[PDB]
């Protein structure tokens, strides 16, 4: 069919431009900001998992250091102090007052450093010139 | 010790996600099925 | 005969520009729909996958900047022609 | 029934715009601010607990 | 002598993720410059 024009109607716009060896290449703004963005997403997801699934901080007790007194440690806040029994039938006086605690969840230094580096890398290359 | 080691390995399981834990926008299927939050320990 | 030649030309043109088209489609999907291009080999297990975007404001700022400066075609008469030579065409 | 107009009366407004592959997509302001907001809510709830 | 119970403390991961999520919400909820 005879189009009334003299040139092909389609008018193209291009990102920057490019011919590397024999093939044309064009790029916009998102091509170079993908790796850092994906790393940032992965680090945030890992940190969220660490926050969610990590056990909290609670003390370590023997089952017979708190033989009785088991309604005191739930958190009701009605007794002026916490109690622990002392004596044992076979052993003399082994149960003691002090005890050990579980450690709090922490975000490792590598995760924070990598998140900061990835964010800086994304904000550094996502430019189109000065100003 | 050798009697109990295999059972100790087999019983070391991790608990599921808590009930009030959102599923991010990367799942893209459960997010579209109105399945935004994890079920819970049930 | 004619159809075979047309299809040969189209196949050559399609194959000669595959990598650029694939990368442009990947960029469009990453920018518009989602940022987790793991559709293949997914659904094996369910885990948290967040989306904390930082690049979208840059694209928004750039498109807003180029939306503030419209550009059109201005037909001017040639040097040897009359001063008013491109004024019916400009009106059209 | 013969409507007096010549075009469909409904006039739409759109968020930004978009056709990704063959299906239209539109966005607003809240789409990208949901994950962080939910995480903030969860952290505050856990701290209150 | 005697020992006391440890005080309730908000861990480091919770605070770090709360700050990061707040910053992420502040950073993407924009429509351009100014």
């Amino acid at each position: 069919q005879l189009i009334a024009g003299e040139h092909i109607p389609i008018v193209p716009v291009f990102g920057e431009w490019g011919f590397v060896e024999d093939k044309e290449v064009y790029e916009g703004v998102v091509r170079l900001t993908k790796d850092g963005q994906r790393l940032r997403n992965m680090i945030m997801s890992f940190n969220a998992d660490i926050v969610a699934r990590t056990p909290k901080k609670k003390p370590f007790f023997w089952p017979e250091q708190i033989a009785g007194f088991e309604h005191m440690y739930d958190g009701n806040d009605d007794y002026p102090y916490y109690l622990l029994n002392r004596t044992d039938e076979n052993s003399g006086d082994l149960p003691t007052q002090p005890l050990a605690y579980y450690e709090n969840p922490e975000v490792p230094q590598a995760n924070a450093y990598m998140l900061e580096a990835a964010t800086s890398a994304v904000k550094e290359v996502a430019t189109l010139g000065v100003d | 010790e050798l009697l109990y080691k295999q059972t100790a390995i087999s019983r070391a399981k991790r608990a599921p996600y808590p009930s009030r834990m959102p599923t991010g926008s990367g799942n893209s299927f459960a997010n579209l099925n109105e399945w935004h939050y994890f079920p819970g320990e049930q | 005969n004619r159809l075979e030649s047309i299809l040969s030309r189209f196949d050559a043109d399609w194959t000669a520009s595959d990598e650029a088209r694939r990368e442009a489609k990947n960029d469009l999907f990453f920018s518009r729909v989602s940022q987790w291009d793991d559709w293949l080999s997914q659904y094996t297990t369910l885990q948290y996958r967040g989306q904390f975007d930082v690049v979208r404001p840059v694209v928004r700022k750039l498109v807003s900047e180029m939306r503030q400066n419209p550009i059109d075609v201005l037909y001017r008469p040639k040097d040897g022609a009359r001063p008013d030579a491109a004024d019916v065409l400009m009106g059209m």
